């Protein structure tokens, strides 16, 4: 089968910027009728995908003149001459020259801005949850930039890679930063079997992780 | 005006069956090729099946055998019979009209959601997230709300009934074990809270749930 590979998976841009998104097919994609069915789609947040370019370079009627497609062999490119706020979203490439038809993973067009260290907040189990027998330890690493970030948990000094659920927000529409929540879920008994709970964030702004924690008995 | 409207999507137990429909307008099925394409929770687009204006049918090996596409040319309705369903089959299904040997997916419908799960309607557990004494020594303070183990999605969480809007981050729900868990955080001035009231309002329509949790400072 032919696999489509898109790069980058995230393209931070500034408005007015000229951009190029790439799509690589695992092999040549020429239909036996000689046409190259390489299509480009843009999906706006909350909307279904919309056609931009078909057969490599044909801009679909109604699509802005700043979008264009090109490429050959196994290399294909989508270009936006002067990025606008409306162009933000995720672009997808697709090959339909050979079955099975295949989509690329997509490239997210995002906004550039100044680096931002995350604000880290740790929250011990609630007394209500404890009562029911549960113990969720949550941590928030908020408003950071770039979006890349690592979170490490430590219980009584030892790392806890197991039992962690993370979620990420999309880029904030107001300050263009990113946030992430990390919840260590334990049991009332398990939680009571340790005193120190630490949440560490590794952002390109810290290297030496931002550390936040509490003690089950003291603060 | 070309129009495509998907229906039939819904909750279905694994190994179960579901029939999806797609009512078209503005064109004839005898003149255009139709396809079904799905977007997974991870936002991955996947080709499900297609039928040419002449009736020729194609499926990828993963869908082959399990799903069946057909069409009612007279009533202009595209169908997708789904069987042997699995959690990976959970996605938004779109019927698409394309132009013969020109463009595969020229026009997409808004889609219909199909959720494959064994879970049963479960109300969420809402817990107030109060700061630790070491984080409350600054000019601002972040509060939180943990909405745990509910089904199905979604829930509606607000702060002070929506009164509290800025500085909020409600994170996307994730599966904890066939059940969803979500959390929200709100950051305000230290003089705002606990000086002023802050409550987490969570609703879960599927279970007729509407709970409120006021964040109280910790400590004996
Ligand atoms: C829209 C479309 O028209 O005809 C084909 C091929 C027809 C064939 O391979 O027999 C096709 C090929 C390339 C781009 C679009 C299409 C097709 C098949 C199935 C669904 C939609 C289409």
């Amino acid at each position: 089968d032919v696999l489509m590979t898109q790069t980058p998976l995230s393209l931070p841009v500034s408005l007015g910027d000229q951009v190029s998104i790439f799509c690589t097919s695992s092999q040549t994609i020429v239909h036996t009728n000689g046409n190259t069915y390489l299509e480009w789609y843009l999906q706006k947040p909350g909307q279904s995908p919309k056609l931009l370019i078909y057969k490599v370079s044909n801009r679909f009627s109604g699509v802005p003149d700043r979008f264009s497609g090109s490429g050959s062999g196994t290399d294909f490119t989508l270009k936006i001459s002067r990025v606008e706020t409306e162009d933000l979203g995720i672009y997808y490439c697709f090959q339909g020259s050979h079955f099975p038809l295949a989509f690329g993973a997509g490239t997210k067009l995002e906004l550039k801005r100044a680096d931002a260290a995350p604000t880290v907040s740790i929250f011990p189990p609630s007394s209500e949850q404890l009562t029911s027998g549960g113990a969720s330890v949550v941590c928030f690493l908020n408003n950071f930039y770039p979006k890349d970030i690592n979170v490490k948990w430590k219980i009584d000094g030892s790392e806890r890679q197991n039992g962690v659920l993370n979620s990420w927000t999309d880029q904030d529409s107001k300050d263009s930063t990113y946030s992430m929540s990390s919840t260590l879920t334990l049991t009332k008994d398990e939680y009571e079997r340790h005193n120190s709970y630490t949440c560490e964030a590794t952002h390109k702004t810290s290297t030496s992780p931002i550390v936040k924690s509490f003690n089950r008995n003291e603060c | 005006e070309v129009k495509l409207v998907e229906s039939g999507g819904g909750l279905v137990k694994p190994g179960g069956s579901l029939k999806l429909s797609c009512a078209a307008s503005g064109f004839s099925f005898r003149n255009y090729g139709m396809s079904w394409v799905r977007q997974t929770p991870e936002k991955r687009l996947e080709w499900v099946a297609s039928i040419s204006y002449g009736g020729l049918i194609y499926y990828p090996d993963s869908i082959k055998g399990r799903f069946t596409i057909s069409r009612d040319i007279a009533q202009n309705i595209l169908y997708l019979q789904m069987s042997s369903l699995r959690s990976e089959d959970t996605a938004m299904y779109h019927c698409i009209r394309g132009d013969s040997f020109l463009v595969w997916f020229t026009f997409w419908g808004q889609g219909t959601l199909v959720t494959v799960s064994a879970a049963k309607t479960t109300a969420p557990s809402v817990y107030p997230l109060a700061p630790v004494c070491g984080d409350t020594t600054g000019s601002s303070v972040t509060l939180g709300c943990l909405v745990k183990g509910y089904f199905p999605e979604p829930v509606t969480l607000t702060w002070n009934s929506g009164s509290l809007s800025s500085g909020v981050h409600t994170f996307p729900a994730v599966l904890q074990s066939d059940l969803y868990t979500l959390s929200s955080s709100v950051t305000v001035t230290s003089s705002t809270w606990p000086s002023q009231s802050i409550t987490c309002n969570v609703a879960h329509p599927a279970s007729s749930t509407q709970v409120d949790k006021k964040i109280e400072p910790r400590g004996p």
